């Protein structure tokens, strides 16, 4: 048995962080104590749970878990929350004054200051473990911290334990949802000196999670309370091969062996299906095969984009429920007839499938019905490159005129670490093109 | 990030200042004597951010009163809340300024300005993590003006690192009280340029219109203008006073509504003013009629709006509309900004309405503002009307060179903006 | 269309379908550059102090 | 009020449905980098579809459908054919094709060797030609009856060409033996339904064919652009050389004692629908976050037994002059209006699928 320790940094990753342990703890059987019941050896066990908590002699599983703000309004929040007994303290950081926004600010001014505390906290955690393979880091683009504290962490941690994998969930800026103006400058100034210490990436676009949740669950005004919900069952249907029994994606090295050829493309597309509202009483049940087609739907994807204009390097299914091989293949062949799936020819066309017996777990009073099987498709397509087009975009027009730059220089930061952050988008965008486009 | 400042200078910052704690008092249920007596818990959620709490269950605004007589200050002592201020956070002379920018920056408020700063000091030390500094004041006057600007300057000396707000009313011709208010203001814009981040321009003849044409009072006194400024003041801090969607607090709004250091002259708005649907609150909250500058925004671009919404309402009409004005008005918004007009809501609404919108806009158009200053300043100065009272404190014409010159080099780099 | 690798256990299984084949900074370096950043921050408070005393 | 945008500058035919949505009243045309339009009337070449359908409050719809150029690229239409089985290498309303790349830059070279020597020994009509997207308006193109002479001229160019049977015996108008291709447009709307706009041209030549040399080209190639440069007769037989249905209609009447609708239109129907439905699943915009239309125009030939035959599809048509008003009104009224309403007898034909 090998940990992952889950780093969770600003609100987005604090707030998701959060969402996501809750439902780890109903995945488990885990009480918003620590204890656990069906845990028959107590204080201890290489169980495949233990990867994600610790034991102490009291009997109580404690997440590997740093929670990390420069603000304290949000992690306070989870210290007199309904499992602040899960958490102790000194895996509880916050600062006092944020980033106001500003990645200079997250990544110099306050980073400085409190990133030697992070590290030694999180020391502690990997202390306590047998064979860490590495870390789980959630935080937003857009945030100045989620953004610039992040970008240091990151690169500290490449320096301090420079042979482990290190994942990312990202939540990319959406106008749908609370953005701040500057959010593009932060979101390209943390993908350059991120790209570099991240083994895989998986994004999360604010405003498909938006979407799915007015379409599908209709909520007509979703919360950050919807949005996690949801995200943080993506996440654990991402996570749920290292925190149970099974042999696809049992450890993080598996994550970029299977997703991550060329290690700069190292952004996988997450599909999910189905998302039922719990408040539709009579719902008929969904086939195999329609929530396998449902996977290669724009309107079920992670980030909006359009996966037949795009070469695919890596297809990954995972499932949870009642899903047995016979129908995935046959699943699987009709839709390879109906649907427009070109792989590069430097990779076979295949897909990795990995099913999980225990349907996914709902939480109590959520807007998410219980349903019998759902899949989780983690594929790398050239098309998510569209992501990073709209996102230099928006960066172009207000960089041209050097809006805001002000308030970066004035935290230390130099202007041409702009346009080097932006040239190393240029040439990622050209590593799509050139990966996933017929010249003809 | 949390507690803030405020600073309230000369006559006319003074009596906006105690009409806006009167009001902000009244929204968290604070009573003339300090007492809470609310029904909400969102009243008190964020109530250190204005108010230290003091033994006995007291909460005491954070305000420190200044002036170069004591006039002022008397009447706010006997005013309706004047008992919840601390007393010791009067700060007043006797001599007056003259409505001479030169006295309140120079001279009789030079004398005074360092029991000012003791007084501030004292509240900053008592900051579990001070956010910055508000000053309310004119400029047309002498103290809020020249005493307000040396305030200012010697906050930034010592606090170099927090943020500087003002809510300052620009003096007009049609609305006046003395003929040298554009000398005390082009001398005052210049302080502002330089050192504060987020400065509230309030027009007095905008305020004049608004009750006059619009709420159809037949004759506005100071009291009616200034009920419209503490509106408008609870609109703009009721993201710093409640919680909801938004983190916000004073650094937030610097960074997302200033692009370019100087250009952080913002026109306020307030809706709805008639003599009861969120379409109508847009509507309103758009139109010049509800601005607060005398500047018509469709003369220039919006390089960033911020929009707070008060009151039960759909968020989804929210939203729908405020997408909606972008396209009637796409022209007049910058289109290298994406995302620039940023909506927010507050459950609590302002007392005697169900809902209200609060409208902070950067334009270009705010340069009309300056303009006007810069032409009321020249018409005296090319004679060099009135000046013998500022050489005779200690003042040269160059120093008056200069600001004009730095007024017309705002108002340029605003027309820069408005052309990109 | 064949099926390679395929681990069955009590909790699910798992497995692979082929439809065809194919055809760092130091801790120095760190800290340096947050010293130059900081060493930045510090000129240009400098420079305001400089000028507010003028 | 709608908004949209313009950025192709040189489009007659978006000029024209730019200038009806201002006559309406209800479209303003915003800057041409702009993003809270309703419509984009896009460039020709790099579109940014990637940008399209994230303006929150605003339904989006472009005039061009993202993976369309694999229809109308002639390389690409080629392999599309071959490589679908809707379509088929069987297909037997498209010439014989292959892609050739030119060694100067998987090709069919062998291919095309196979089959053009088995004809060698035929005594059959072995004439071929020689064309490419890279092609001006309208030289760069090569008729030859000898296998190696083609060749050459690709490996001359140094681009990605097609080779093609050549039509020997179309369908010749009299008086005048003459040549002709016909240009029909089809306007494919959000939803994926098919439009056959009732008029169509026929492009014909001056010239009487001349099956001895095809050096000359004139009286073989049919484009409007060469007839008025390099002809005899430019405009003797009809304006433009542009013959409309109508009269069309009457000459196969009058001379073949059948009609355009039988003989000729449902196979151009048959074509259309045929080649649109193929790529229906790689282009469709049912379920995307932002809506296409777009209008194409197909180019097709006629054989001396009334066969049709499907010689290409261009993505960004033009329209002939004396029908760009109707048309372009058609656009507006069925692919923009439909989506956006402002506040007949169609023009169009309904392909059913
Ligand atoms: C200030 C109250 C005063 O002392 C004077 C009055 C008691 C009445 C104030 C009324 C007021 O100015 O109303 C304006 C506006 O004219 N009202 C409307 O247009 C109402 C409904 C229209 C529907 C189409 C609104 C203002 C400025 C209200 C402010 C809000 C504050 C925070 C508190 C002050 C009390 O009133
Ligand atoms: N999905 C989701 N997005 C969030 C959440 N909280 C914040 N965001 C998004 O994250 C971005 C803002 O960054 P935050 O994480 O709030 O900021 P931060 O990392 O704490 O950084 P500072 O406050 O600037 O110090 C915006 O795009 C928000 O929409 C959340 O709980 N869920
Ligand atoms: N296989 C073939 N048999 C007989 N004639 C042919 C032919 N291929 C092309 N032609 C002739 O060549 C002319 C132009 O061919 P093609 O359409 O490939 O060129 P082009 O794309 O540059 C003009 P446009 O784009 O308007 O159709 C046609 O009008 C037709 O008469
Ligand atoms: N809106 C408003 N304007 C005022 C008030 N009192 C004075 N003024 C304006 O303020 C300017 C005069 O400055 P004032 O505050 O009286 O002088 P000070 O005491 O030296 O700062 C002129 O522009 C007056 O029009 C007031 O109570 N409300
Ligand atoms: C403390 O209160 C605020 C802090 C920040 C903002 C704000 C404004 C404008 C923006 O875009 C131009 C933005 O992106 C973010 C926040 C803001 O506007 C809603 C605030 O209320 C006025
Ligand atoms: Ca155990
Ligand atoms: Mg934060
Ligand atoms: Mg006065
Ligand atoms: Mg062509």
């Amino acid at each position: 048995m090998r940990e992952c320790i889950s780093i969770h940094v600003g609100q987005a990753g604090v707030q998701i962080g959060n969402a996501c342990w809750e439902l780890y703890c109903l995945e488990h059987g885990i009480q918003p104590d620590g204890q656990m019941p069906s845990d028959k050896t107590i204080g201890g066990g290489d169980d495949s749970f233990n990867t994600f908590f610790s034991e102490t002699g009291a009997g109580k599983h404690v997440p590997r878990a740093v929670f990390v703000d420069l603000e304290p309004t949000v992690i306070d929040e989870v210290r007199t929350g309904t499992y602040r007994q899960l958490f102790h303290p000194e895996q509880l950081i916050t600062g006092k004054e944020d980033a106001a926004n500003n990645y200079a600010r997250g990544h110099y001014t306050i980073g400085k200051e409190i990133i030697d505390l992070v590290l030694d906290r999180i020391r502690k955690l990997a202390d306590q473990c047998t064979g860490l393979q590495g870390f789980l880091v959630f935080h937003s683009f857009g945030g100045g911290t989620g953004s610039g504290f992040t970008s240091l962490l990151m690169e500290r941690l490449s320096v301090d334990y420079g042979k482990k994998s290190k994942l990312e969930f990202s939540i990319y800026p959406a106008p749908q949802v609370s953005t701040a103006v500057v959010e593009p400058y932060n979101s390209i100034l943390t993908t350059h000196t991120t790209l570099e210490h991240s083994d895989c990436a998986f994004m999360v676009d604010n405003e498909a999670i938006y979407d799915i949740c007015r379409r599908n669950l209709d909520i007509e005004r979703p919360t950050y309370t919807n949005l996690n919900r949801l995200i943080s069952q993506i996440v654990s249907s991402i996570t749920a091969s290292l925190r149970f029994d099974g042999a696809l994606n049992v450890d993080l090295t598996e994550f970029q062996t299977n997703l991550v050829p060329y290690p700069r493309i190292h952004f996988p597309l997450a599909t999910y299906a189905p998302v039922i509202s719990a408040e539709k009483a009579y719902h008929e049940q969904l086939s195999v095969a329609e929530i396998t087609n449902a996977c290669f739907e724009p309107a079920n994807q992670m980030v909006k984009c359009d996966p037949r204009h795009g070469k695919y390097m890596a297809c990954c299914l995972l499932y949870r429920g009642d899903v047995v091989p016979k129908d995935v293949n046959a699943a699987i062949a009709t839709i390879k007839t109906k649907r427009s799936i070109q792989f590069v020819d430097w990779c076979p066309t295949g897909f990795k499938v990995g099913i999980n017996y225990q349907p996914p777990t709902v939480v109590p009073g959520g807007d998410l019905a219980k349903v019998q099987r759902a899949v989780c498709m983690l594929s790398n397509t050239t098309a998510i490159a569209e992501a990073w087009a709209r996102l230099d975009h928006k960066f172009d027009l207000m960089y041209a005129k050097r809006a805001f730059v002000h308030w970066y220089v004035g935290e230390g930061m130099e202007e041409g670490e702009f346009s080097e952050a932006r040239e190393d988008m240029a040439a990622l965008e050209k590593d799509y093109e050139e990966v996933g486009v017929d010249s003809v | 990030m949390r507690e803030i400042v405020h600073i309230q200078a000369g006559q006319c910052g003074n009596q906006i200042g105690a009409k806006f704690w009167e009001v902000i008092s009244d929204e968290h249920g604070i009573d003339p004597t300090g007492s809470y007596h609310g029904d909400s818990d969102l009243q008190l959620e964020r109530i250190n951010v204005y108010y230290n709490e003091a033994t006995g269950n007291k909460y005491v605004p954070r305000a420190i009163l200044v002036d170069l007589e004591p006039g002022t200050m008397d009447s706010v002592r006997s005013g309706p809340f004047g008992q919840i201020f601390r007393p010791d956070n009067f700060v007043f002379g006797q001599s007056g300024a003259g409505n001479n920018w030169a006295k309140g920056h120079y001279t009789e408020g030079a004398e005074l300005v360092d029991s000012v700063l003791d007084v501030v000091r004292k509240e900053s030390e008592s900051c579990d993590c001070l956010q910055g500094f508000q000053l309310t004041h004119s400029l047309g006057g002498g103290t809020g003006s020249g005493m307000g600007t040396l305030l200012i300057s010697k906050i930034r000396e010592e606090y170099p690192d927090r943020i500087m707000n003002t809510f300052s009313v620009m003096p007009s011709p049609k609305v006046s009280d003395t003929v040298v208010e554009p000398y005390n203001a082009t001398l005052s814009v210049h302080q502002l340029v330089e050192n504060t981040d987020e400065t509230y321009c309030i027009d007095n003849e905008a305020l004049y219109d608004i009750c006059f044409r619009t709420l159809k009072l037949t004759t506005p006194t100071y009291g009616d203008l200034n009920h419209l400024v503490s509106a408008t003041m609870s609109g703009v801090t009721t993201c710093l006073r409640f919680p909801g969607q938004l983190n916000a607090d004073l650094r937030k709004l610097a960074v997302n509504m200033v692009p370019f250091p100087r250009l952080h002259f913002f026109m306020p708005g307030f809706a709805p003013l008639t003599s009861l649907t969120v379409p109508e609150l847009t509507q309103q909250m758009f139109d010049s009629k509800n601005m607060m500058a005398a500047c018509d925004p469709r003369h220039g671009r919006y390089l960033t709006v911020a929009a707070i919404f008060r009151g039960r309402m759909s968020m989804k009409e929210v939203d729908e509309q405020m997408l909606n004005v972008q396209n009637k008005n796409s022209s007049y918004f910058v289109e290298w900004i994406p995302n620039n007009v940023k909506t927010a809501v507050c459950d609590i609404p302002p007392r005697g309405l169900k809902m209200s919108a609060t409208f902070i806009g950067n334009s270009t158009a705010i340069q009309e503002l300056f303009k006007r200053i810069s032409e009321q300043f020249t018409a005296m100065f090319r004679r060099k009307a009135f000046l013998h009272w500022y050489t005779g404190e200690g003042m040269d014409e160059m120093e008056f060179t200069e600001a004009e010159s730095n007024m017309n080099d705002l108002v340029s780099e605003y027309q820069q903006y408005q052309d990109a | 269309m064949e099926v390679i690798e395929l681990n069955k256990c009590t909790s699910g299984q798992s497995f692979e379908v082929i439809l065809k084949p194919p055809s760092d900074p130091s801790l120095e370096e760190i800290q340096k550059k947050l010293e130059a950043a900081e060493e930045r921050r510090k000129y240009q408070e400098a420079e305001l102090l400089k000028h507010l005393a003028e | 009020m709608y908004t949209f945008v313009v950025r192709d500058e040189n489009s007659s035919v978006y000029a024209e449905v730019s200038r009806l949505l201002l006559a309406t009243g209800q479209w303003k045309r915003l800057r041409k980098d702009n993003p809270r339009f309703n419509l984009m009337l896009g460039e020709r070449n790099r579109l940014p579809f990637g940008r399209l359908g994230h303006e929150p409050g605003l339904v989006q719809l472009v005039n061009y459908y993202r993976g369309a150029d694999k229809l109308c690229r002639k390389a690409s239409l080629v392999k599309l054919i071959k490589t679908s089985p809707e379509l088929s290498e069987s297909c037997t309303w498209f010439p014989e094709s292959y892609v050739i790349y030119p060694t100067n830059l998987t090709d069919e070279r062998e291919v095309f060797l196979a089959a053009y020597n088995r004809r060698r020994e035929g005594r059959e009509g072995n004439v071929w030609i020689a064309k490419s997207s890279a092609g001006a308006k309208g030289e760069g193109i090569l008729i030859s009856s000898e296998a190696s002479e083609l060749l050459d001229f690709i490996d001359e160019q140094g681009q990605v060409h097609v080779i093609q049977k050549y039509l020997e015996k179309p369908l010749l108008l009299e008086p005048g033996h003459r040549k002709f291709d016909i240009r029909s447009w089809v306007l494919v709307d959000h939803l994926y339904n098919i439009y056959l706009y009732r008029e169509g041209v026929l492009r014909t030549s001056s010239e009487p064919y001349n099956s001895a040399n095809f050096q000359d080209k004139t009286c073989h190639l049919t484009n409007h652009c060469i007839q008025k440069e390099y002809s005899k007769n430019y405009g003797r037989y009809e304006e433009g050389n542009e013959m409309f249905f109508e009269e069309f209609n009457q000459y196969l009447m009058d001379a073949l004692n059948t009609t355009l609708e039988n003989s000729i239109l449902l196979q151009i129907k048959h074509i259309i629908r045929s080649c649109l439905m193929c790529i229906e699943p790689a282009i469709s915009t049912k379920h995307l976050h932002y809506q296409s239309f777009q209008l194409f125009g197909f180019d097709f030939m006629v054989d001396e037994e009334l066969k049709v035959w499907l010689i290409e599809v261009n993505g960004a048509p033009a329209c002939a002059q004396k029908l760009y008003a109707e048309l372009c009104q058609g656009i507006v009224d069925v692919a923009i209006s439909s989506v956006f309403p402002l506040a007949p007898t169609s023009i169009f034909i309904k392909l059913h699928h």
